RNA sequence: UAACCCAAACUAAUUAUCUUCGGCGUAAAACGUGUCAACUAUAAAUAAAUAAAUAGAAUUAAAAUCCAACUUAUAUGUGAAAAUUCAUUGUUAGGACCUAAACUCAAUAACGAAAGUAAUUCUAGUCAUUUAUAAUACACGACAGCUAAGACCCAAACUGGGAUUAGAUACCCCACUAUGCUUAGCCAUAAACCUAAAUAAUUAAAUUUAACAAAACUAUUUGCCAGAGAACUACUAGCCAUAGCUUAAAACUCAAAGGACUUGGCGGUACUUUAUAUCCAUCUAGAGGAGCCUGUUCUAUAAUCGAUAAACCCCGCUCUACCUCACCAUCUCUUGCUAAUUCAGCCUAUAUACCGCCAUCUUCAGCAAACCCUAAAAAGGUAUUAAAGUAAGCAAAAGAAUCAAACAUAAAAACGUUAGGUCAAGGUGUAGCCA
């Protein structure tokens, strides 16, 4: 038994899913590893069909740090979906997929360059009938 | 059911066979009242020739007229028989060709 | 919303509405224009349609070209657009005269149909708005069971505020119910077609807001002894005495349930309630869901 | 049409009472009594007694 | 027309002849729960001592609520706002209240006939009939609902205010009510389902005895079922119920209704990787404006035809002054190309009858015959430290071409998709014209 057993609306779902997943990742509720990653969430984008849910997490500088964060986050995404249905945030939640967002690195970059910038001064076949004949 | 339950109930109750359009009679005689067309249920598409008749029993029924072309008119006499018209819903009677005013299809 | 794309049924709807020849018809929410086409082909003298969605205006304008001088299109809300002078004043008739040559027909969403009829029911009491022409008839679509309540009789499980408010101002007849399968998007409930004709003499002759309050307070608890609901009209300090006086004067057994209150029963209640409101004007403004909020030491 | 149902219910129960009363009159009349037993009054069992 | 069947009959209509040892998880059917009778079967002389059954009384830890002190200028609320709010807010090892509900334990599986029952304490309390088998009797029966008097912390149908939209009586926010609580009466309904009637067996009958659930099967007793809709309906009867509850048809109409499985699809496959002169970005020169050249459409002419979204538009044409020519006007010929032919000829209609030669997805990666295996197969057939798959084709690859070598370019690219294009390259089916 056990082995066999085992527009406006999208705005509301996208914002609330972001509002809730940020809370799940601020505590060890999902896992102690997920808590230590100190992951930040750029935004959540739910598809029109609701087949999947995109979670954009602010990527970092180190590829190794990002590769580890991706693996840990993905493994817990299935469990994270359980926590939102169990706390009654949303009755139905799509499979949560974790996507990278490297804009945060770009956002810091612009300010550094901009400050240094020089602005300048201001039927018949099937039947046996054929066969039986000969 | 247990043998005690079969004993208390005996043989299964058999409701009597329901009578049909002719009321358990080979044929009936009726007087034509109107001649009209009935449309067969889709997918069938035709203009089937029928007539309303007052049977000897006193009721009024719709009877399909078989054959290619009939000369029936109001006040004519016909001998109806059983047999349902499958495409025509409610038409459970048919006219007998060659009896009383109704005549055999005119082979031409 | 739910649209009707079957031209056969729109023609059937116009056929159920009766002869529209030479009649000034006001159509609400024409949308694709399936009903508009049927009305235009019914020898209508003049047809005015109000569509709030601009996407459907080009389709209506194209239909207007197909019927030169027979279709008028306004990009507005039916709930706000005023038709008092849309049609010539010579077709206006007295309230006691036969219904004028004005008939309002239309298939609207159920979000819009309920507020539109409530506003028009007040207009019938006021004899203004679309009813300046007289006792104009309205053939409007509603949810199947909302229409049942608009026609439900005393004691009916569907008997509610819709029954008393609609019936006391109009003769309400449920023409037929349209299956939902043909509507896009598909509704999970059928659509009932209701015909409403204003009455020459209203069953109750009191301000519309007064009747609405009395009807609402009576039917707040449908399964309770009406004396329960009527009590909420009066402040608690005078509720017991006033409720006893109201029922004593209206000649209604305090144990009769709201559903068993006929139209004549409410008339007696409204007539007695009208006198009480004249004795105390502050009574008319009392709200039980706000006095109790402000009773807990509002300061 | 609930109003009619209550109307039909109150008229159906009245006929149900008359049938009950008549059935009681048949019994004593057949037995040979010319008046119902002394101190007997047919109980009204279908009216709003409860 | 032929054949077939029966035959002094033959064919239609009507009626009759065939009658329960079968079932009740998912298809008709165990129908809320227990107890007492009479039969029919059965045969043993026990039980209980159990953690949250049940009723009563008392009790209270956390969190609220209220009053008071101090106190920010805000508080509240959403994805974002609005409404609401400053008589608010935060803090209080301050006071009052004892309303309502019982965290962790509980990853436990106890109690009770079922419904149901888990804060603590105390009181009362579950227990022996051999067993199965009961209604027209008795006693119970979640939630919701009614009646009367209370309670009211919070929640809350509904109602009102605020948002939303092409508009939602929706979903969301705030306020508040019936109600959820208590004490007395009533209502008797749940997918009241472990969808499993209750008992005593057995694990072998070389028994998946459909399939999915929960291995199968035997005996006993009762209840229930007999194609579907009509129908949790009509009527009858009982009932503190009065739209209800329980009981429950017929006419009618049809050849299905229904159950479990397996597949294929498209839906919104919008999701993650992906394209590579590409979807956006980057780069270069253009087109879009003017003048002409050329195709097409339109207008239009007595005056071709075909192509005509991607995959037509310098297209059939690597080519129209006559010819070409198939078009139009006007005049002329009638065995009128050939050895023969009541024949020659026909750019006459259908590319939706085709051959032929192609466009397209496309330099896409599939198409897969014959065998073998399966507690039967509607289909499937992989594991490499290998578990039922195998040995051959077609395309790809390879090979060859661009005259060393590579790379690149050409060529190649199956089966299907578009009844895609072409009867006017030619041939041809069918139909049509012959002074
Ligand atoms: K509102
Ligand atoms: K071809
Ligand atoms: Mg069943
Ligand atoms: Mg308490
Ligand atoms: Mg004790
Ligand atoms: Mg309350
Ligand atoms: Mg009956
Ligand atoms: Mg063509
Ligand atoms: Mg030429
Ligand atoms: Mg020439
Ligand atoms: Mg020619
Ligand atoms: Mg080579
Ligand atoms: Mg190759």
């Amino acid at each position: 038994n056990l082995l066999k057993k085992f527009s406006i609306r999208l705005r509301v779902l996208n914002g609330l899913l972001y509002k809730s997943l940020t809370e799940l990742l601020c505590t060890p509720q999902v896992s102690q590893e997920v808590y230590d990653l100190n992951v930040e969430l750029s935004k959540v984008s739910v598809t029109s069909d609701f087949s999947a849910c995109r979670v954009y997490w602010k990527t970092g500088v180190s590829a190794e740090q990002n590769k580890h964060t991706e693996s840990v986050l993905q493994r817990s995404a299935a469990y994270m979906r359980h926590l939102l249905i169990s706390q009654q945030t949303l009755r139905n939640v799509p499979p949560i997929v974790f996507v990278q967002d490297k804009r945060d690195l770009v956002l810091a970059e612009v300010d550094r360059l901009l400050a240094e910038a020089d602005f300048g001064p201001p039927h018949r076949d099937a039947s046996p009938r054929s066969f039986l004949l000969g | 059911a247990t043998l005690n339950q079969m004993h208390r109930l005996g043989p299964r109750k058999e409701p009597p066979k329901r009578l049909g359009p002719t009321e358990g009679r080979p044929q009936l005689k009726g007087v034509v009242l109107r001649t009209f067309i009935r449309k067969p249920k889709k997918p069938n598409s035709a203009n089937r020739k029928c007539c309303r008749v007052r049977l000897s029993t006193g009721k009024e029924a719709v009877c399909f007229i078989p054959g290619e072309g009939h000369t029936l008119q109001e006040h004519h006499v016909v001998l109806v028989e059983g047999g349902r018209t499958q495409d025509l819903p409610g038409v459970k009677l048919k006219v007998v060709r060659g009896k009383y005013d109704c005549g055999h299809v005119q082979k031409k | 919303q739910n649209f009707l794309l079957d031209l056969r049924l729109t023609d059937k709807i116009v056929r159920k509405a009766g002869s529209l020849a030479d009649v000034y018809v006001y159509e609400v929410g024409p949308g694709p224009g399936g009903i508009t086409r049927s009305i235009l082909n019914a020898n209508v003298a003049e047809l005015l349609v109000v569509e709030k969605d601009t996407r459907f205006i080009p389709g209506l304008q194209m239909l207007s070209d197909a019927a030169p001088g027979k279709l008028r299109i306004v990009h507005g809300d039916v709930l706000t657009y005023k038709i008092e002078k849309a049609f010539p004043g010579n077709i206006r008739r007295q309230w006691e005269d036969d219904p004028p040559n004005v008939h309002i027909i239309g298939n609207l969403p159920f979000s819009v149909s309920t507020p539109l009829i409530i506003k028009w029911l007040e207009n019938i009491s006021l004899k203004d708005g679309p009813f300046v022409y007289g006792r104009t008839k309205m053939t409007l679509t509603f949810q199947k069971e909302v229409a049942e309540r608009l026609v439900a009789t005393t004691g009916s499980k569907q008997h509610s505020r819709l029954s008393i408010m609609a019936q006391y101002l109009c003769n309400v007849e449920h023409l037929f119910t349209i299956p939902g399968k043909a509507f896009v998007p598909k509704p999970k409930v059928d659509v009932g077609v209701v015909h409403l004709t204003p009455l020459i003499e209203p069953k109750i002759k009191q301000p519309f807001k007064l009747v609405e309050k009395v009807v609402q307070n009576a039917f707040q608890f449908r399964r309770k002894y009406c004396h329960r609901g009527l009590g909420m009209l009066f402040p608690e300090a005078q509720r017991l005495e006033s409720t006893g006086r109201l029922l004593q004067l209206a000649d209604i057994d305090p144990t009769l349930r709201p559903t068993h209150l006929s139209l004549m029963h409410f008339k007696s209640l409204c007539d007695v309630y009208r006198k009480m409101c004249d004795e105390d004007p502050q009574l008319f403004t009392y709200n039980f869901r706000e006095e109790l909020k402000q009773k807990k030491s509002k300061g | 049409t609930r109003f009619l149902r209550r109307k039909v219910r109150e008229g159906r129960l009245k006929k149900k009472q008359i049938k009950f009363e008549k059935d009681l009159k048949r019994i004593w009349l057949k037995a040979g009594l010319k008046e119902a037993p002394e101190n007997w009054q047919t109980p009204k069992i279908y009216l709003k007694n409860k």
